[PDB]
């Protein structure tokens, strides 16, 4: 029985959707008080604010999901512990 | 006068299209066809 | 010697 | 059976061990190996 | 009788994007059947024939 | 002989494009399922 | 003054809906049986 | 043999503690010989 | 009977996604004069939100969370590598118990 | 659109026939 001794099957067969990703267009009206303008120094100097806290939701989920990849990893490696015993006990199963 | 609107018309600016609403419900769920080393 | 390998099943995860 | 008590042996000073090592690695990680191989 | 089960093919060329020409007009609402678990019971039904 | 397994071929597509409609695509299924083990308590009955 | 141009996008076209019937029942089942 | 399938589900008496120790290996008590 | 990896090797499909960006359309017809009929009454002074500054810096605290962590996943990847060396070198000694 | 893909089989070969 030299085929079966080996369970050649695609466990591959998972399909993660990336659905839900809405990127939600600001739309600010562009156009400072009334006609051009009234007043000047009072228009909210800011903004590159959230674009720095838009590279910071880039360097939070750089690390979100790496606080979830040392963790895969750490459960990877203890499934890997059953492969180590598993192998050792092939060995000894052999011998 | 009369104002050209070139809108996000009536039929999708409410409606989320190719978009959302338009609906990818494509979870992946791979066919996984079961190859068994038996005949009956 | 079967039974030392048997044994080894036992320690802990590595760095 | 003595090669697997030895493994046994093994086991509960591993538990010992892992309760505090990798039970410090809890704060991360957590515990238990068991008993027996005896054949 | 070596059986080997077919691979899941299906398009996984579609959602390059899901198109928004129609967009997900996503009709929610929910507490749905659920007649699978009472053919579990026909299922179990079947199953009192077999253990009698 | 005889044992002729229909392979079902549904649309598995919602309405039209990604959907215009997502509640009414008949959540049932696994009764189907739940049935083909049912006709499997059943051969293991009948016979 | 304001001007309403291509900022929100008009559905000119792009639906369209061709999916309402492209998904063909004559898909053939291959029908898998483990021979007698 | 014996000792292989028992010395399996007491490292499945480990792997529930290790599955614990680091949130992680699940195949836990199972292959157990007598 | 002999075996076959064929039915274990399924196809790793490479999906591209091409995106294009939005090209920049704005209110070029605006300022074709400023207005006169309210001028430019120009409120100046300056010394302004360099918040985006302490932002740089709630990215650069984000960043040292990213830092410390990629730190963490490098030993995580030395136990994967590792487990791929434990393997390399136990299908040799299997492959070896199996022969000798 | 749809994708007429393996899905039901194309006879390439496999009838052959040699029985024949």
């Amino acid at each position: 029985l030299g085929s079966a001794l080996r369970p050649s099957t695609s466990r591959s067969l998972y399909a993660s959707s990336p659905g839900g990703v809405y990127a939600t267009r600001s739309s600010a009206v562009r156009l400072r008080s009334s006609v051009p303008g009234v007043r000047l120094l009072q228009d909210s100097v800011d903004f590159s604010l959230a674009d720095a806290i838009n590279t910071e939701f880039k360097n939070t989920r750089t690390n979100e999901k790496v606080e979830l990849q040392e963790l895969n990893d750490r459960f990877a490696n203890y499934i890997d512990k059953v492969r180590f015993l598993e192998q050792q006990n092939k060995i000894l199963l052999a011998e | 006068m009369s104002t050209r609107s070139v809108s996000s018309s009536s039929y999708r600016r409410m409606f989320g299209g190719p978009g959302t609403a338009s609906r990818p419900s494509s979870s992946r769920s791979y066919v996984t066809t079961s190859t068994r080393t038996y005949s009956l | 010697l079967q039974a030392q390998i048997q044994e080894q099943h036992v320690q802990i995860d590595v760095d | 059976q003595d090669l697997l008590n030895v493994k046994m042996a093994l086991d509960i000073e591993i538990a010992t061990y892992r309760k505090l090592l990798e039970g410090e690695e809890s704060r991360i990680s957590l515990p238990l190996p068991n008993f027996s191989s005896l054949n």
